[PDB]
This record gives C-alpha cells, structure tokens and sequence, in this order.
C-alpha cells in the first residue's frame, strides 16, 4: 500500500519485544519500506486461501497473542534478507529485490511451514507439536532459502536433488540462526517445535541419527515416502555441512574445521554456480570442491577440508 | 509441506 514508513513495537511468539517496520496509511500495516521492494506480512485467518488480508494494525502495537507470529514472521524477514545481502551480497531471493511475502495464521493446527514457489506460509500448530512456526529464525530462513534455491539451482524437490535442496535450507537457515546470534545452534526448529518437551528438535546437523536420520550414505533412505526421503537423506548432507564447519572424526574419518563463513561461502557458491536442477550428491560434491577451490585455491585447506567430509558420510 | 515432511 502507498503510505510513510513508521516504525511499531510488538511481542513475537517467545514473548520478546522487537520493533517492527510498518505502513502507515489510515491503518498500520505489516510493510517494510526498508529492504528491497518491501517485505509485506498477511493474515490468513485460520483459512488457506493465500496471500489472505495485510497485516493491519489500529496503533502500531502488536502484544496481541494474536500478533505474535504475525511479528516473527515479518521481522525474521528482514533478518533473512539481511543476511543474504550482507553476506552474499545477494538482494532479496531472486536477487533484484523481490518483495517478500508471509501469511501467518494458515490453516487450523496446521504444524508446518513453506515457501511455495511464490510466498511464505506458516501455520499455528496444533499446540503439541508445534507452537507458531515463525517463532523459529531457521524455520523462517530455511523456507526463505527454498525461494533462493527456486531461483538459482532450481534443484528438484525428489530423491537425491530433493535431499540437497533441504540440506540447503537447513545449513542457510542454520547460518542466519548464528547470524542473528540469540541462542544459535546445529539444531532445526528447537525454538518452536515441542513445547511440553526440553532440548529437542526436528533434525540435528551435529548428529542426525538422534531424530533417525542418517549420517551416511549406505544408510541413505531409499523408499517413496517424504518425496523420496528429502528431509531424511538431508542427514548425508547436513552432517558433511556441519563437519566443514565445525570438524571432527565421523566413521574413523577426521575433517578438519574451517568455520561457519567459509561453509556458507562455499554453499552459497555452488548452489548459484554449480548445482542445477538434477544434481545428486556425487555431484554436490564436486559442485563444493569446486567452490571452494575458486575462492580459496586447490592446494587449500579449505578444499582438502570438503573432501574430508564427503568422505566421512561416504558421499565420493 | 516443507520444514517438514
Ligand atoms: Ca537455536
Ligand atoms: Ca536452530
Ligand atoms: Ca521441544
């Protein structure tokens, strides 16, 4: 909508205040001028229809119990373009500023979120499984990086491709959860998922196999469910991901650590240059050395690190 | 359907 950018004050789903760029026109609304061409937040009112209503607000406070995923989803936004623009220096997810779009509020108990191929969309959950899902910045910037993903290397949402295409949106989402730096981790969704239960999560980058999933390929999964195993076989990828970063010795192999940045510049780089739509992970790896051969030589640590750790999850 | 399956 056409108006004066203001700034409001709300609570998000943990209960943390945080101000929020909004709209100001007769209403205030859950648009931020700030960032690229805006970044809008919408209320789908316990229905699917998509976008639903924008977000408008009597008085720029947003305290609401009703408000708090509203505020999550539109600030973990920002944080998410912030991260890839100062990072990666990548302006918005197609990388000309696209306006960036959240419905909260879909469905009834719905205990999911996704990007899908257009929009955000967040559910409330059901209360057990899941408190509101934008609550969490790496759910918000896992399904965030599927649009950066749609743009790029449009990798295909099955099997091997499928696989690396969450491994992706886990190992970004996990960076900009550091990013941010309130209470980073190699956990995905501790934040808002389980609220009876302490210290789990929906998947571990540091140990896939706490939740089932594997932590090597001849453990990968096989079979037609979950698209073929894309939030399964993520493991193999996300435990490489993690070694890179962090090192360690897994199966008796060691890798030696390079750190957070250098990981998401490696993956950054082979995701925009390398990978296409039907790459499996013989090809993610090749796709990383690669990448890190470009930005830091051949002979480099770097690279002898990403071959290490394709090796530890028996990925050649 | 997409943080998870
Ligand atoms: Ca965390
Ligand atoms: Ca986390
Ligand atoms: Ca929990």
């Amino acid at each position: 909508i056409t108006g004066t950018s203001t700034v409001g004050v709300g609570r998000g789903v943990l209960g943390d205040q945080k101000n929020i760029n909004t709209t100001y026109s007769t209403y205030y609304y859950l648009q931020d001028n700030t960032r690229g061409n805006g970044i809008f937040t919408y209320d789908a009112k316990y229905r699917t229809t998509l976008p639903g209503s924008l977000w408008a607000d009597a008085d720029n406070q947003f305290f609401a119990s009703y408000d708090a995923p509203a505020v999550d989803a539109h600030y973990y936004a920002g944080v998410t373009y912030d991260y890839y623009k100062n990072v990666h220096n990548r302006l918005s997810y197609d990388g000309n500023n696209a306006a960036i779009r959240s419905s909260v509020h879909y469905s009834q108990g719905y205990n999911n979120a996704f990007w899908n191929g257009s929009q955000m969309v967040y559910g409330d959950g059901d209360g057990q499984t899941f408190i509101p899902l934008s609550g969490g910045i790496d759910v918000v910037a896992h399904e965030l990086t599927h649009a950066v993903t749609d743009y790029t290397a449009g990798l295909i949402y099955q099997n091997e491709s499928g696989a690396i295409n969450e491994a992706i949106s886990d190992i970004f989402g996990t960076l900009v959860e550091f990013y941010a730096n309130k209470n980073p981790d190699w956990e995905i969704g501790e934040d808002v998922y389980t609220p009876g239960i302490s210290g789990d999560s929906l998947r571990s980058m540091s140990d896939p196999a706490k939740y089932g999933d594997p932590d090597h390929y001849s453990k990968r999964y096989t079979g037609t469910q979950d698209n073929g195993g894309v939030h399964i076989n993520s493991g193999i990828i996300n435990k490489a991901a993690y070694l890179i970063s962090q090192g360690g010795t897994h199966y008796g192999v060691s890798v030696v650590g390079i750190g957070r940045d250098k990981l998401g510049k490696i993956f950054y780089r082979a995701l925009t240059q390398y990978l296409t739509p039907t790459s499996n992970f013989s090809q993610l790896r090749a796709a990383a050395v690669q990448s890190a051969t470009d930005l830091y030589g051949s002979t480099s640590q770097e690279v002898a690190s990403v071959k290490q750790a394709f090796d530890a999850v028996g990925v050649k | 359907g997409a943080i998870i399956g």
